[PDB]
This record gives C-alpha cells, structure tokens and sequence, in this order.
C-alpha cells in the first residue's frame, strides 16, 4: 500500500535480507499479507421447491 | 329426519370405519347381527321389521380386508352389495387409482352412493375415510370427491385423512401420492382433519401406559372422536351443534380448512377414580401440546378458532369459568383479527365405553377441533421430502407408465406453496 514511510535504500536493503534467509533459512522477514480477490462463480438455479 | 352418510375407502379407512361400527352399534344397543334385542336414524335406516342397516359403504380394491369383514361376527350387518371389492391393488401407487383401476370401480360406488341418498331426506352430509398414504386409498378418495363434488354441490363432505408421520413411516414413496392427495381435497373438501400415526402412539404412551400398542388402539381413540363430534345430531343437548354450522365458525377463508382435533380425558380404569376429572381440569389437559391428535406443535403458531364440545353433566357456567382462564395465559395467544374464537356444544349423553377396550367409564369429556397457523409445518417438512427424491426424478417412472403427464407433479408443489405462502399471510397481524 506505500504505507511504511521509508527511504527506498533501506526498502531494497530489507529486500535483499529477505530474499537471504528465504534462501538459507526457508523464512521470510517479511511478513505475508491477504489479497481478497472477488471471483465470480457460477451455480445452478436449483429450484428451491 | 337428520342423516349422514360415510365412506370408507382404503385398508386403513376400513379398519377404522370397523373402529367406528362397533362403537355405534354399542351405543345405540344393536346387536351384531343388526337385531334390537329414535335416535338410531342419523346412522341407520329401518327396514320395517326387525334389522338396521348402516349408512356406509365399504370400498377397497384389494379384497384381503372386506373377505376378512364379511366372514366376522359383522357378517349379518352390512348389505351384502355394499362392500365394493376389486381385485387388483393399487399397490402404493397414486397414478393407479386414478386412471387405471378406480375408474372402472368408481361407477359402482356412485350407483350405491345414490341408491342410498334417495332414502334420505334430511341429508347433513358425507363422511369420508381414507389413509392418505396409499395408492387406492389417496387416488379413489380423490376421485370419489370430484364426482361428489359435481354430482351434488353444496352438499358438505368432511375427511379424517391420516397423514404420514414425520419421520415414522412405513412405505418410501407415500410423499408423492399424500402431495398429489392434499392437491386434489385442497378445492374439493369442506373440512379436513389431521390424524397422523405418531402423535396418537405418544397419546397412548403415555396416559393408556400401553408400550405395545397395535392399530386397534389407534382406531378406537379415533372412533371416540368421531361419536363426540356426532354425538349432538342425535342426543337432547342444551347447545347444539350441526354440521352445517362449521363453516360459518372455524373456517375464515376458503382455502384454509386444515385443523388438527384433540380429546380428553385419556385414563385407564385403574388409576382413573382416584381423582375428580372436574371441568377444569379436563379443558386444561384438553389444550396441552402434548395431547394433540396431531404431531404439530400449537406454541409454534397462533390459533384461528376454536370449536370444542363437551358431553356429560357438564353446566355451562363451569364452562365459561374455564374458557376464562383459557384466555388469561400467556401461553396461547390468539390472532388478531379474531377477539373471540371459541364455539362451545354441551350435550348430556356420557361417553360409551367399549368391553375388552383401553377407555374407562366417565361422566365428563372434551373434544376440541381447533383451526391454527402452526399446521404450515407438516406442509414444509413434506415439501421438503418431496424435493429431494423430485430432484433427481425417482420413482417418476412408475407413475409416467400409469398414464399421468409429466407435469402432474410441478402444479402440487405450486399449490403447495400457495398455501404456504396463504397461511403466512393470514398470520401476520393488521
Ligand atoms: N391410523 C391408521 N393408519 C393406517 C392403518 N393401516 C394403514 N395405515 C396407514 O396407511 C398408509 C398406507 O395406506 P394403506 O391404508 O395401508 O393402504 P391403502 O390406502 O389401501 O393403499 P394400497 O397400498 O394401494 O392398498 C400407511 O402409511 C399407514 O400409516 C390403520 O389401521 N390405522
Ligand atoms: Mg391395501
């Protein structure tokens, strides 16, 4: 979102930590966030009879 | 010069019009051979010397129940031309009874059903039994109800159907023919009156104490019922009560007639002396939930209308004194439109006991017919059931190969829902 008031220095320092123990401890530094996607789908009409 | 005639079509209709005969005949003191050893003209006919003949005619087109009717002690009673047998059932299937097998069986009926009304000439009306579940029985009621409907007109024709409980049943497919049934009598019938299997087996539970109860026991609590709402055509009463005179009191519309009866008291001679059984007491048990005649819960909806009779030494101020409290409870709230919803009948005669019988002897009794919003219930959880299996169109076949359309079964399930929707629209308040 742009949110975090920070120096892009800093962003592609933290970036490149990251990518570091993603590669050598399989974590992320980074914390992971929800994308809600709305999807459209289909269902029968079944008749409520 | 007050007659009415009842009809008695399927194996539970005739196993319960049997419930009923031996109670008439034992309470106007006919022998079984139909030999006295004027109250008996409502039900009967001279025949200027010496037997009584009933008005009822026996209909079936599996012919087990009327061999085993005409071979028992009752053998001497009924005209032998009366007891209408077929000789293939319908075997559970609606679509039989309706065209394929009835038709042919249903001239004979209508030949009989006149035979018998150009004796009368005060006729009040037509009774009929039947066993909703069940191929003959649903299909030859309906039927016999729309050739009644036109034959006669106005005449008032009354239906004790049973239908299925719900979740004890016996047969897998009674849905389809108890919806196509309630489709046909919904413009057809006058008065309906529900009557299914599980609420009467908890009534016996529970007051009788029977633990294994049979179908005997069922059809004498119904035959009781059916002597109480008669019992003031043919009894001196101080309110009197006719048939024709229902309509104008618990039916407010049309299309809803559909009401639910229950009686009291129910006690077993052992323990029922030891207390008083005052008015009070037997019109409060008479409104239990508990004690309906059928599993519907009244708490769930609000009343219409309320017609109650009572029999015995019963004083109208006693009465009144109860209907009083009746109203002061919070519990049972009536609706709004409707201030006053009780129709009450006092008659002198006491109950009849039956020997070898579950009732005991009493001076007092109760039988409440009573009109409420809480019977849509039955209607949605048969809905319900009917879905499911019309889903996937089971057991359709069995009903396309018996010369109905396809589209037979869509406009039930409309109508349905039109009086669903009816009783919803009733209850809310102005
Ligand atoms: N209360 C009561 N219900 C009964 C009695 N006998 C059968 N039934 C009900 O009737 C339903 C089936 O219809 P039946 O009357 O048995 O048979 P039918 O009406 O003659 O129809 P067919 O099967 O074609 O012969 C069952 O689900 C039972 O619940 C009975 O003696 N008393
Ligand atoms: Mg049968």
């Amino acid at each position: 979102k742009g949110i975090l008031p920070m120096k892009e220095s800093f962003k592609y320092a933290y970036l490149v930590l990251n990518d570091l123990f993603q590669e050598q401890l399989q974590f992320s530094i980074i914390e992971p966030k929800s994308a809600t996607k709305e999807v459209v789908k289909a269902q029968p009409l079944i008749g409520i009879t | 010069m007050r007659e009415v005639i009842s009809i008695h079509v399927g194996q539970g209709g005739i196993q319960v019009g049997n419930a009923c005969w031996e109670l008439f005949c034992l309470e106007h003191g006919i022998q079984p051979d139909g030999q006295m050893p004027d109250a008996f003209n409502t039900f009967f006919s001279e025949t200027g010397a010496g037997k009584h003949v009933p008005r009822a005619v026996f209909l079936d087109l599996e012919p087990t129940v009327i061999d085993e009717v005409r071979t028992g002690t009752y053998r001497q009673l009924f005209h032998p031309e009366q007891l209408i047998s077929g000789k293939e059932d319908a075997a559970n299937n609606f679509a039989r009874g309706h065209y394929t097998i009835g038709k042919e069986i249903v001239d004979l009926c209508l030949d009989r059903i006149r035979k018998l009304a150009d004796n009368c000439t005060g006729l009040q009306g037509f009774l009929v039994f039947n066993s909703v579940g069940g191929g003959t029985g649903s299909g030859l009621g309906s039927l016999l109800l729309e050739r009644l409907s036109v034959d006669y007109g106005k005449k008032s024709k009354l239906g004790f159907t049973i239908y299925p409980s719900p979740q004890v049943s016996t047969a897998v497919v009674e849905p389809y023919n108890s919806i196509l049934s309630t489709h046909s009598l919904l413009e057809h019938t006058d008065v309906a009156v529900m009557l299914d299997n599980e609420a009467i087996y908890d009534i016996c539970r529970r007051n009788l104490d029977i633990e294994r109860p049979t179908y005997t026991n069922l059809n004498r609590l119904i035959a009781q019922v059916i002597s109480s709402l008669t019992a003031s055509l043919r009894f001196d009463g101080a309110l009197n009560v006719d048939i024709t005179e229902f309509q104008t009191n618990l039916v407010p519309y049309p299309r809803i007639h559909f009401m639910l009866s229950s009686y009291a008291p129910i006690i077993s001679a052992e323990k029922a002396y030891h207390e008083q059984l005052s008015v009070a007491e037997i019109t409060n048990s008479a409104f239990e939930p508990a004690n309906m005649m059928a599993k519907c819960d009244p708490r769930h909806g609000k009343y219409m209308a309320c017609s109650m009779m009572y029999r015995g030494d019963v004083v109208p101020k006693d009465v009144n004194a109860s209907i009083a409290t009746i109203k002061t409870k919070r519990t049972i709230q009536f609706v709004d439109w409707c201030p006053t919803g009780f129709k009450v009948g006092i008659n002198y005669q006491p109950p009849t006991v039956v020997p070898g019988g579950d009732l005991a002897k009493v001076m007092r009794a109760v039988c409440m017919i009573s009109n409420s919003t809480a019977i849509a219930e039955v209607f949605s959880r048969l809905d319900h059931k009917f879905d499911l299996m019309y889903a996937k169109r089971a057991f359709v076949h069995w009903y396309v190969g018996e010369g109905m359309e396809e589209g037979e079964f869509s406009e039930a399930r409309e109508d349905l829902a039109a009086l669903e929707k009816d009783y919803e629209e009733v209850g809310i308040e102005t």
